[PDB]
């Protein structure tokens, strides 16, 4: 999903507000932070009632600029309370009465997703890969930046998991696949207009293809 | 007119979410209480700390840890939630290692602690895949121009973490000496381990 969350390579934004071993407080900085996530494994967990790849998805389905305003934990807050309601666990009409007040939610998907490839090739340490020129309107761990670009494999993972542009909504076709470590030159990515060295992406067999 | 949904207090709203689920009987006694005890006394960067200081003193593991993270981090029984397959990247004299997620926040929360607010930024997750020199100097390190930054994007279920260069002036510290001078942020590979004066 090209979604707003897809933030690297984007210019204009200032300094990171950090300073290198600065002091950055408690874990939470709210007695509620605490709550996403661990309602969010309870959702996962316990009842079974969504993957936390459905969780990456329904924070990048926010309203765009409702996405950029709000702090990250209420996102997950905002996104887990969307996953109950569109499981049918919770109602909107029970979360706003106890809130007392408006408790808008993620929007709903406009895809359905898509399953794992059947077609897919085994890649090795070495070899060079493109990252397949594809447009996924539902969820992809594929981030914007390295579409249709080549890179090297520097690793491939000796575990396999779901493809998340299929459990990610909740589909029964996920299958399972192995990563790869592609190692990017920081030029093939950005050109002239970098300072760095090389980027390594993560990236599922499923979005890549042989380089030419 | 680009306007934002008028919203209830986080906290509220927070709070509905849990006493929603809980009084269906969703959520098990004491889970969200045994939750926050984790993410605030279990899940820490000393991990990740007490991994480095061994790798430093003890060639075979740290051969171990470079070569099957998962492995060597399960000897000290440090798997878990978001820290179950384990890659460490090797600093050396010609490259600098620096872990982002892009996407989202994506951390080995184990063995590096949750992730700070300075991590999950906009700021961050925009810019250092593009200009991690310029990051790390606005940061507060300087990495030398003979020196290769490379950025790891944890885009999958690989969970990461940096082995730092071990600096001079620490030859022959204890375990613990060399425990206390790595940081989180040397975890995540934007800080270099100092030594004090
Ligand atoms: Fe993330």
């Amino acid at each position: 999903m090209d979604g707003v969350h897809d933030l690297a390579g984007v210019q204009g934004f200032g300094k990171v507000p950090h300073t290198v071993n600065a002091d950055i407080g408690p874990t939470f900085h709210a007695e509620w932070e605490h709550l996403p996530y661990s309602l969010m494994f309870a959702g996962v967990a316990e009842l079974g009632a969504f993957s936390v790849d459905e969780v990456r998805y329904v924070v990048e389905r926010m309203e765009p600029r409702h996405y950029m305003m709000t702090p990250y934990y209420e996102r997950y807050v905002i996104g887990v309370a969307t996953l109950m309601v569109e499981k049918g666990i919770l109602t909107q009409d029970e979360l706003e009465s106890l809130a007392g007040g408006p408790f808008p939610l993620s929007r709903p998907s406009e895809s359905e997703g898509r399953p794992a490839p059947v077609e897919t090739t085994t890649f090795e340490v070495g070899q060079r890969v493109r990252v397949r020129d594809e447009y996924v309107p539902g969820h992809i761990r594929m981030p914007a930046y390295c579409r249709g670009r080549v890179g090297t494999i520097s690793h491939r993972t000796t575990e396999k998991w779901p493809f998340p542009d299929a459990i990610g909504h909740g589909r029964n076709d996920a299958g399972e696949e192995p990563t790869y470590h592609v190692k990017f030159a920081a030029e093939e990515l950005f050109g002239s207009d970098t300072d760095g060295g090389s980027v390594v992406v993560d990236l599922f067999e499923g979005y890549l293809e042989p380089a030419a | 007119e680009n306007a934002a949904p008028a919203q209830a207090p986080v906290s509220d709203r927070a709070w509905a979410l849990f006493r929603a689920l809980d009084g269906k009987g969703l959520v098990p006694d004491g889970y969200v209480e045994g939750w926050k005890k984790t993410f605030e006394e279990d899940f820490s960067p000393r991990r990740g700390a007490e991994l480095v200081a061994r790798a430093w003193t003890d060639p075979e593991f740290r051969q171990l840890l470079l070569t099957d993270g998962t492995a060597a981090v399960a000897q000290y029984g440090y798997l878990g939630p978001q820290g179950e397959y384990i890659v460490a990247v090797e600093d050396t004299p010609t490259l600098k290692n620096v872990i982002v997620c892009s996407l989202c926040s994506c951390t080995a929360w184990p063995i590096l602690g949750l992730p700070p607010t300075w991590y999950k930024s906009f700021e961050y997750r925009a810019r250092v895949v593009r200009e991690p020199r310029k990051v790390l100097s606005e940061m507060g390190t300087e990495i030398a121009s003979d020196i290769e930054i490379r950025v790891y994007d944890t885009t999958a279920e690989t969970r990461y973490m940096v082995l730092p260069q071990r600096p001079a002036g620490t030859e022959g510290w204890s375990q613990e000496q060399l425990q206390e001078i790595v940081t989180k942020d040397c975890l995540i590979g934007v800080a270099i381990p100092q030594v004090p004066t």
